[PDB]
RNA sequence: GAAACUGCGAAUGGCUCAUUAAAUCAGUUAUCGUUUAUUUGAUAGUUUACAUGGUAUAACUGUGGUAAUUCUAGA
């Protein structure tokens, strides 16, 4: 038979789902960033845990260790590129200091809100899922899209979007036709 | 008087002009491209 | 308007053709038929339409551009000689061969395997017996 | 099993072929030939997955049946003909000649050569023995039997074989200070100079090899192939000249050239 | 063999003998209605085919020829002024008798005549002699496609120089006597067809002189 | 170019884990202890000939048996 295709889980249930403080923090995060369910928060927590565990393991090694240098440089480069880690904080120690909110900040929904295209984070999500937002020359319909530093400046309304210079949507031309009749 | 012959006549006339204005003719043809 | 760009162009004398990746930018249009691209590629590369083959067109997410793989043979005879039969049928250069469904052909093969020889003698024998 | 196998699953195929694991279920099984199965590159993989001339196996068969591909100056038509180390692949229509040499990463590399350098090959003398009627002969790593060798030629030496006549033009003795190429193990593809041969009677001989960067490594003698004297290789070497580069330095060079 | 491949097999690929390809081959370029690159032109016929043949043919000999001549064929006035060197290189490379470069060279030789035909007349004798040697060479290495290139090259030159050759056919025939008189039947057969096209394009007055000459010659093959 | 003779393949592939506790299997050795279709390279002036037989038959023609089968009998 054909060789296997690998698959993996991108989230894991927390050690204690029932902590009141954890519930309150999840509520705050979901409301602030307009997240649909707890699965998104669990996913981002899983990723951040993976990066921080890797940072711990690399820190454990002796300094100048070639594996330490190479892997730490790669991880810091990736974190700086994705925008979570600032330019001046290129040390594994500051990688270990990251928080979930930083990753939630880079989400395309939050960025679309911040740049002024939407009046609410929920409005940003609706715009994204309705094919109105384009990164560069490309339409993206995924709120969880993680925006890079280079790509943040190219977020705009899509050319095909009615808000981006295309023809009016079905409702607009329908009403215009009815008024004309 | 096929179209190819017409280009020749212009080309031959063009070469005659290049000779009249004038190695030099060779270099100028390179300058054309 | 529609713009066709050819990239990663390789010249294969072994198959006597030219391989490339065709990228078609088609703003404000759903996409471009294979026939129109065949015509345009034939015009650009100065060949017969019959000598141009195109396939693998997948409009990216969000529309506006298509990417696929394109072939330009040196002359039509080579195109007929090397091109797959199915792609020739798509272009009308060749006619689809009509054949029974696989199950019928396999059953006929088995029934013929059952008989030995031409079978005329068996026919005469059964005719005489009954 | 009740006989020889005729199928090769993709996962079980040699790693250095670099085959997609999801394209299909089976991989080309190299037919019997001059080179061993695991140390050979079938022509299908070379024409399709390396040169990209053919898009699929059927086009490869179409190429071969046209008699455009020559291996070692002889036309081959088998899709799975096991081309290997030091074999010359000539494609006359493209006016291209290739010699199959491992790159530093350990994979067969597309190395273009001139026609003159394509006129000959190198072979490791695997055996020297008297045949019938008292005729000495030498068997090389590619299974070529050459009669009437120069008597000084001994096992593990290198012989420069002219493809047109299949005769020895010259030979190199295996001695300290000679330039050698690694053809097996984790050090596959590296180039260096011999430093010393450790001998172990009834066991596998070991050879110490010093690279141009002064790094040293030990390899079993079966994996060493003498290719010339230091600084004077008898064949053109691929890019990198068989020098192993650390991951960090590779990163630096890649970033610089980009 | 008599019972030719009259009933065709279902096979897509089938062997054909060199004699078999020669028998069905026929020298008559006009019948071929396929689009020709030189039919579409911007500067000259020579350039149009030259760029195309750079793309298709990758043979070593043709590559060297292209490099030597690439600079001098960019414009039609360039070609006319440098015609002497252009013809020399074409003849020089064709002499090597390399199959892998013959096809672009024979085509470009015809298109060269197309660009400067009346000017080709001073080159006319050298061209036919070059072709005759090529065809005579081609007998040794059996390649039906080579004969197809050479005779079509002869036909194209014969097409473009129709008016001037028609005036001096007995001279043109004189060049082709070794081909027409050659021992092999097919070489005489092909040369007859290429020469025949001029015969049809004759004024009647010129034809009678031509017919007189050949009958005079008539008094091997 | 049906049928048949001839050559090659059908011992690969696919499926299952019943038996199997130094057995299988993993790593590592050996054949100076042996067979090997095929591929690749070598290799055989020493054995009516303008070329020998049925010591022979298939397919095929024709005559048949059985309720029946990838049954086959005589000429
Ligand atoms: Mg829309
Ligand atoms: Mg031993
Ligand atoms: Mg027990
Ligand atoms: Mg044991
Ligand atoms: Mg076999
Ligand atoms: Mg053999
Ligand atoms: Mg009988």
């Amino acid at each position: 038979p054909r060789a296997p295709r690998t698959y993996s889980k991108t989230y894991s249930t927390p050690k204690r789902p029932y902590e009141s403080s954890r519930l309150d923090a999840e509520l705050k995060l979901a409301g602030e960033f307009g997240l649909k369910n707890k699965k998104e928060i669990y996913r981002i927590s899983f990723q951040l845990s993976k990066i921080r565990r890797a940072a711990r393991d690399l820190l454990t090694r002796d300094e100048k260790d070639p594996k330490r240098l190479f892997e730490g440089n790669a991880l810091i480069r990736r974190l700086v590129r994705v925008g979570v880690l600032s330019e001046d904080k290129k040390k594994l120690d500051y990688v270990l200091a990251l928080k979930v909110e930083d990753f939630l900040e880079r989400r395309l929904q939050t960025q679309v809100y911040k740049l002024g295209l939407a009046k609410s984070v929920h409005h940003a999500r609706v715009l994204i899922t309705q094919r109105h937002i384009a990164v560069g020359k490309q339409i993206v319909n995924i709120p969880s899209f993680m925006v890079r530093l280079d790509s943040e400046k190219h977020i705009d309304f899509a050319p095909t979007s009615p808000f981006g210079g295309a023809r009016p949507g079905r409702v607009a031309r329908r009403n215009a036709a009815r008024k004309a009749e | 008087e096929n179209p190819a012959d017409k280009r020749r006549r212009l080309a031959k006339q063009y070469l005659e002009n290049l000779k009249s204005e004038a190695d030099i003719i060779a270099s100028r043809l390179k300058e054309d491209v | 308007a529609v713009t066709i760009r050819t990239r990663k162009v390789i010249s294969n004398p072994l198959l006597a053709r030219k391989q490339f990746v065709v990228d078609v930018l088609h703003p404000n249009r759903a996409n471009v038929s294979k026939d129109e691209l065949r015509e345009k590629l034939a015009e650009v590369y100065k060949a017969e339409k019959d000598a141009v083959s195109v396939f693998g067109f997948r409009t990216q997410f969000g529309g506006g551009k298509s990417v696929g793989f394109g072939l330009v043979y040196n002359s039509v005879a080579e195109a007929k000689k090397f091109e797959p039969t199915y792609r020739l049928v798509r272009y009308g250069l060749a006619e689809k061969v009509e054949k029974a469904s696989r199950q019928q052909r396999k059953q006929k093969k088995n029934r013929d395997k059952k008989i030995f020889g031409t079978g005329k003698r068996l026919a005469k024998k059964v005719a005489r017996r009954n | 099993a009740r006989g020889p196998k005729k199928h090769l699953k993709r996962l079980a195929a040699p790693h250095h072929w670099l085959l997609d694991k999801l394209s299909g279920c089976y991989a080309p099984r190299p037919s019997a030939g001059p080179h061993k199965l695991r140390e050979s590159l079938p022509l299908i993989v070379f024409l399709r997955n390396r040169l990209k001339y053919a898009l699929n196996g059927r086009e490869v068969k179409a190429i071969l049946m046209q008699r455009h591909v020559k291996v070692d100056g002889k036309v081959r038509t088998d899709t799975t003909y096991p081309a290997g180390f030091m074999d010359v692949i000539t494609l006359d229509a493209t006016n291209e000649n290739f010699r199959l040499v491992y790159d530093v990463k350990g994979r067969f590399a597309v190395h273009r050569i001139t026609d003159e350098e394509a006129s000959y090959k190198l072979g490791k003398v695997k055996k020297v023995q008297l045949g019938k009627k008292g005729v000495p002969y030498v068997v090389t790593h590619d299974g070529r039997t050459i009669r009437y060798p120069d008597p000084n030629i001994k096992v593990n030496d290198t012989v420069k074989i002219d493809l047109a006549s299949g005769k020895i033009t010259d030979f190199i003795k295996f001695d300290a200070g000679k330039l050698v190429y690694v053809t097996g193990g984790r050090n596959l593809g590296r180039i260096g100079t011999i430093v010393h041969k450790e001998r172990h009677d009834g066991g596998f001989d070991l050879v110490h090899i010093k690279d141009s960067l002064d790094n040293t490594f030990v390899t079993r003698l079966n994996n060493v192939f003498v290719i010339g004297e230091q600084g004077k290789p008898y064949i053109s070497l691929p890019k990198g000249k068989g020098i192993k580069l650390s991951i960090a330095e590779e990163r630096d060079r890649r970033r610089a050239q980009q | 063999a008599k019972q030719r491949q009259t009933t065709k097999s279902s096979k897509r690929y089938r062997y054909s003998s060199f004699k078999a390809r020669i028998d069905d081959l026929k020298i008559e370029p006009a019948r071929n209605l396929e689009k020709r690159v030189h039919d579409y032109v911007e500067s000259s016929h020579f350039l149009a085919s030259f760029d195309q043949w750079k793309e298709i043919n990758l043979s070593a000999k043709f590559t060297e020829f292209a490099a030597e001549i690439e600079h001098d064929v960019q414009t039609l006035p360039q070609i006319l002024y440098h015609d002497k060197k252009i013809f020399n290189s074409l003849v020089s490379f064709i002499n090597f008798h390399d199959e892998f470069s013959l096809q672009p060279l024979l085509d470009l030789l015809a298109q060269f005549c197309h660009d400067l035909g009346p000017d080709f007349l001073k080159f006319y004798e050298e061209a036919i002699k070059t072709l005759i040697n090529l065809l005579d060479a081609a007998i040794e290495f059996e390649s039906s496609n080579v004969f197809e290139w050479g005779f079509n090259c002869l036909a194209y030159i014969f097409k473009y120089l129709s008016k001037f050759l028609v005036k001096k056919l007995v001279l043109t025939c004189d060049l082709l006597i070794p081909l027409l008189s050659h021992s092999k039947e097919y070489l005489s057969r092909f040369s007859a067809e290429a020469l025949s096209f001029l015969v049809r394009k004759c004024p009647v007055s010129n034809l009678r002189e031509f017919v007189r000459s050949v009958f005079e010659k008539l008094e091997t093959n």
